[PDB]
């Protein structure tokens, strides 16, 4: 369980070079965070999917085929203060 | 005496506080630490972000150059500048208001606040200005011109915005 902050989006934004407003901290405004922060929040459990026996195979030779986002119909993005 | 613009007057008040080299030496420290400070206080408390290519397009595509955080209108009035100021800033939430930055003259003003909301006003002003040969036309009845551009500046200096970096 992970709680987004606004810190944590800050650095995540400045590493990846994105500088949409909705992600940086204005005043009167509900600060968002980037659903590229999809996978930081989810890479313990996503990254522990190879990990078992029966899917045995050289870490080292992994290769990152392909990677997706997909929201909810009706789903609002992920904001600031958010316990995920 | 000495003084100085929007940013040049520590530099105005640093002069005056001048001595002999040595000590002009530590007076260009204080400067020089007093702008650093100031500078990266304003950009975290207000750091800019993209802005919409559509938008920036639109901009451009009207005889106006990259939207910034601030607008030169010039050929205009504080007060005219001012009304449309309120106009905008009542269709606008407080947050990302425009008020005065500086006034430069009678006819010369730069305007603070957030690239978008001085493209709205932008909007507004090219709305309401002409481009016109209004020779032919009764002085009393002509159109007012202006040539309004946004100034190369990457934060908005003399506003709100970065009201909450000064205490900092």
């Amino acid at each position: 369980e992970i709680t987004i902050s606004s810190q944590t989006i800050s650095e995540f934004t400045h590493a990846i070079g994105n500088k949409c407003d909705a992600f940086v901290d204005r005043p009167g405004k509900a600060t968002l965070a980037p659903m590229d922060f999809a996978i930081v929040i989810g890479w313990k459990a996503i990254i522990k999917a190879i990990f078992p026996k029966s899917v045995d195979g050289d870490l080292l030779k992994l290769v990152h085929l392909s990677n997706g986002y997909k929201m909810i119909t009706g789903a609002a993005p992920l904001k600031k203060g958010d316990v995920v | 005496w000495s003084t100085g613009h929007s940013q040049g007057l520590v530099t105005a008040v640093t002069i005056a506080a001048s001595d002999s080299w040595d000590s002009f030496l530590k007076n260009s420290l204080t400067a020089v630490s007093l702008l650093l400070f100031i500078g990266s206080r304003c950009l975290s408390t207000y750091p800019r972000t993209s802005l919409p290519p559509t938008m920036l397009q639109d901009s451009l595509d009207n005889g106006e150059g990259r939207p910034s955080p601030m607008l030169s209108v010039r050929d205009l009035s504080i007060k005219q500048v001012e009304k449309f100021i309120e106009q905008t800033n009542s269709h606008l939430p407080r947050e990302k208001h425009i008020a005065i930055s500086l006034i430069n003259g009678a006819r010369n003003l730069v305007l603070s606040g957030p690239p978008e909301s001085l493209y709205g006003f932008n909007l507004n002003l090219r709305n309401q200005k002409a481009p016109l040969d209004q020779s032919r036309v009764p002085f009393s009845e002509r159109k007012l011109k202006c040539s309004n551009r946004f100034l190369p500046i990457f934060a908005p200096f003399h506003s709100h915005l970065l009201a909450d970096a000064t205490e900092l």
